[PDB]
């Protein structure tokens, strides 16, 4: 086995102890270690584990400073060289050139190793982590200064390499390559943005404009607006702007579905708004969107649309298999919502409020360290439990759908704005009171109401066509 | 078997919300907790000699999907409303989230309780008698729990198991 | 679903990131950032089976020859690449090949050989070639291109399916 520095010269050369560092019980799994300990294991030399620096480097800001972290990675990288053995010794001293195994191996497995495990770290945390960068340009400057003045030959091509990179990162197309399917039109026609509607779109093509839209929106969320659980805090705004963004998008959509159904008076025209509705789900489904699917069902389970006898009582009966079958994902802490995600074939649009609650709960139930020895030890289990599920949000945020964007769609459920100017409370006690209008409580007898759509509202059906 | 009761926890979010139904469920002496299980929401306890099974839903951090509380209230026959006695603005919301509930339930007796929760050591600007005025005002009970002690926890659950029995 | 361990292997430069990348993302990287070791994962459904896929992404660059027995011991089964424009590259992968046959103690490793870059005309390795050395070693050939995504999922897959008959 090969010595090591001094622990005096090299802190991370300290032994391991349950003073500095617990393993859960073919490498080992660090459930809780000192700072140090973390980031000699997190750079090695016996073997990789590119998830434990995705884990580190996605959680260490609870624990560790930036600038800090820098600074025990640059001193990780410092390694003495040890001093020639007696062997060696012997040979210099008859003239000879010394064998310098000790010295070659320790260059070969430990050093080598290490040093490009470091490298590794900062290539990481440039490529997949530059926020640090960005909200700090004296991190930045030390970075940049680090690799740029990196010598040797051995580490030579890497430290070329991650000076590019982060050049590129300071300034800074797709294959399928089946094409997307035909976009496909209704009583709307291209370029007549004024008519579209709810009904006079394609019930195909407004799931699939949603679809790309909170596609998008899913794929924009970094763990930066996450860890720390910082969406529910007072800097909300700052720090989750696009998670936020893709919520608030959810939001409007169901209450537009839910306006769309009370603001129709007439019982057959509600009855066709509502069947339309089931049929963009079916979409949703095919498309493996459950954050589009979850939209419609919490239109339909809430205050103002549920109480809608007189409506669900129209609704075709294979239209409510498909909306029964669509909320039965959700029941019992969605566990078939689950079981459907983990088997279907990406891409797939998640829903996100599970991941959000999980993370949330994850960090407060448990604590930022564990005491051991008369020593505080950093939770690491913690921060992998919260890892595994931003490295499972980053899974699916892989995979692009193969669809055509369709511009004036896009934009109009961009803009779309159901709420107008009226705070929330306001638009939805007046959503309730339609209902309660359309449809009034027993025994009131039930109303009749006139038509207020001048087209046709039968549906093109959600099958798709192709000249 | 035993009854189940499915009890729903609301309130505003980012203010500790979460250690309610985290500290009755846990361990209850170790300090840790994997949401990812099932059982991590479903506790089986012994209420006045008549063993019963939980079963809480807690969408902590869902806050902003605003549209869907009537969805996640409706699954519920019994709800614990709460607020943090260091802000005043998530004892405000309580009116709504009441009238939430009544109108998801159609109902004006709804089983709850009304539960403030000291989520830190920052000073308290909700006094208890402020909030006991409150909940009398409403007819339901009030509960004082912390997040960090587990005082008070199982007496909110408890208590609100008691009101479903009693409606 | 069964979680699979794919290791990705090969000279530097022939394209083993573009491969994995263009997979993972759908998306061709034109840049030549040599890897030191990288790690990805796919959700994937293969032959009607839902699979995770778990991908190390490698170092060609012969200055880290001395870190691979570490990701061998690992790795269930290696997609081993070479490109058809570079002879070299082709001679590199007996290398690998005996090196994973010596970490795992196995003849019977899961493999299959890659000559990439097929989108590119100039050709000095003729496939003939490369399939009489895959036959040698009892794995399939499959050629591919980062660039135009032809072959990529057929190797990708090729060697899952190869795990799972294991
Ligand atoms: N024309 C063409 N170029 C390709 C193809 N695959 C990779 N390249 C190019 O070849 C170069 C090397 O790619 P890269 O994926 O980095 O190779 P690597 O094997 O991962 N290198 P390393 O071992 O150092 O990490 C890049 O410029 C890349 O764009 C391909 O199929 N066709
Ligand atoms: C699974 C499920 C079952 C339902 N049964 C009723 N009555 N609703 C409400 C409702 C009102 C008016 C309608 F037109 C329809 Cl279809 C449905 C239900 C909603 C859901 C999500
Ligand atoms: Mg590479």
């Amino acid at each position: 086995q090969m010595r090591l520095p001094s622990a005096d010269v090299y802190r991370f050369a300290e032994p391991d102890s349950e003073e500095n560092i617990i393993f859960e019980e073919g490498i080992p799994i660090i459930k809780a270690g000192t700072v140090i300990k973390l980031i000699e294991r997190l750079t090695y030399h016996m073997y990789a584990d590119p998830n434990f620096v995705r884990t580190f480097l996605t959680t260490y800001r609870s624990f560790c400073k930036p600038q800090e972290l820098l600074s025990l990675i640059i001193e990780r990288f410092e390694i003495p060289e040890p001093e020639p053995t007696e062997a060696d010794r012997i040979a210099i001293e008859n003239g000879d050139q010394p064998l310098s195994a000790e010295l070659k191996r320790f260059r070969k497995e430990y050093i080598q190793p290490v040093q490009l495990r470091v490298l590794n770290v900062c290539r990481h945390w440039v490529e997949h982590h530059f926020y640090d960068f960005e909200r700090d340009a004296y991190l930045l400057q030390r970075m940049e200064e680090f690799i740029g003045t990196v010598r040797g030959k051995a580490m030579k091509k890497w430290v070329e390499s991650i000076t590019k990179i982060i050049q590129r990162k300071k300034i800074a197309n797709i294959t399928f390559q089946s094409s997307p399917p035909t976009v496909e039109w209704h009583i709307s026609r291209p370029g007549h943005i004024e008519t579209f509607d709810l009904l006079t779109l394609h019930p195909i093509e407004i799931a699939r404009q949603l679809t790309l839209l909170e596609s998008d929106l899913y794929r924009a969320v970094q763990p930066s607006e996450l860890v720390g659980s910082v969406w529910t805090k007072e800097d909300k705004e700052i720090n989750s702007p696009n998670l936020l963004k893709m919520i608030r998008h959810t939001t409007n959509l169901t209450l537009w579905f839910e306006k769309c159904i009370v603001e129709t008076e007439n019982l057959e025209e509600r009855v066709a708004v509502v069947s339309r509705i089931i049929e963009i789900l079916q979409v949703f489904q095919e498309l493996n969107n459950f954050n589009g699917v979850l939209e419609v069902v919490s239109a339909m389970n809430s205050s103002p649309v549920y109480r809608l006898d007189h409506t669900f009582e129209q609704i075709p009966s294979r239209q409510k298999k498909i909306l029964e079958e669509a909320h039965e994902l959700s029941e019992d802490h969605y566990k078939k919502y689950l079981a459907k995600l983990r088997s279907i074939n990406p891409p797939c649009v998640p829903f996100f409020g599970i991941y959000l609650t999980n993370i949330l709960k994850t960090e407060e139930g448990n604590p930022e360290v564990l005491k051991r020895h008369g020593k505080e030890l950093i939770n690491f289990s913690k921060r992998r439990k919260v890892a595994e599920i931003t490295g499972e949000i980053q899974q699916y945020q892989n995979q692009p759908y193969c669809l055509r964007v369709e511009s004036d769609i896009k934009r109009f459920f961009e803009n779309l704005n159901p709420m107008g100017n009226s705070m929330e409370k306001e638009f939805t006690d007046y959503l309730f009171n339609k209902s309660l209008e359309i449809e009034p409580r027993n025994p009131k007898p039930l109303p009749r109401f006139p038509k207020k759509y001048s087209y046709p509202l039968k549906s093109p059906g959600v099958r798709p066509s192709n000249p | 078997g035993m009854t189940e009761y499915k009890l729903v926890v609301v309130g505003a979010g980012g203010v500790g919300k979460s250690a309610l139904t985290i500290q009755l469920i846990q361990n209850h002496f170790v300090d840790e907790y994997d949401p990812t299980i099932e059982d991590s929401y479903r506790k089986q306890v012994v209420i006045d000699g008549e063993t019963c099974l939980l079963d809480i839903l807690d969408t902590a951090g869902q806050e902003e999907y605003s549209a869907m509380r009537d969805q996640y209230m409706r699954t519920g026959e019994g709800f614990l409303c709460v607020f943090a006695i260091n802000n005043t603005k998530s004892f405000e919301d309580i009116h709504q989230y009441r009238e939430q509930i009544k109108r998801v339930k159609d109902s004006d007796d709804v089983p709850m309780v009304l539960v403030g929760n000291k989520c830190d050591l920052a000073a308290r600007t909700v006094e208890s008698r402020q909030a006991q005025d409150l909940a009398r005002s409403y007819g339901i009970p009030y509960i004082e729990t912390s997040a960090k002690t587990r005082q008070g926890v199982e007496d909110a659950f408890y208590t609100l198991v008691r009101e479903i029995r009693q409606h």
